[PDB]
């Protein structure tokens, strides 16, 4: 993929034109590479979302609210 | 789940709606209670003794 993306960079150097081929090819090499560093954030909580009874938030979590960041030890924000 | 490392669970809210029936047929039988009653016999002192 680098290699087809920095020739299709540097072919305007020489005066040449790219052929429908190596448009695809190059096309091609990108989608994999673009495969392999997917994200898909997984958006988290509201913040002031209400937590159920069923979670028996008085004995087992301390908390009664979505808290919305990471609970730590000592850093404690 | 993981749910992008951490560990936030399910929301599980709780709605009793099947104790209506019950508390309804507790408060009939504490409204009027039941005991023990003795009955007397054909004989000539079976009234006093149930007594």
């Amino acid at each position: 993929a680098v290699g087809y993306q920095l020739l299709l960079r540097m072919l305007s150097d020489y005066s040449l034109e790219p052929t429908p081929q190596v448009l695809s090819n190059a096309q091609r090499s990108y989608d994999a590479l673009m495969t392999d560093t997917l994200v898909v954030p997984s958006m988290r909580r509201r913040g002031d979302f209400p937590v159920g009874q069923g979670n028996k938030y008085d004995v087992f979590t301390s908390d009664r609210y979505y808290p919305g960041d990471l609970p730590l030890i000592d850093g404690d924000i | 789940t993981k749910l992008d490392e951490q560990f936030e669970k399910y929301p599980k809210f709780e709605i009793n709606k099947v104790a209506t029936e019950l508390n309804r047929i507790i408060a009939e039988y504490r409204n009027n209670r039941i005991t023990v009653k003795f009955r007397p016999g054909d004989r000539e002192a079976s009234e006093e003794l149930a007594n």
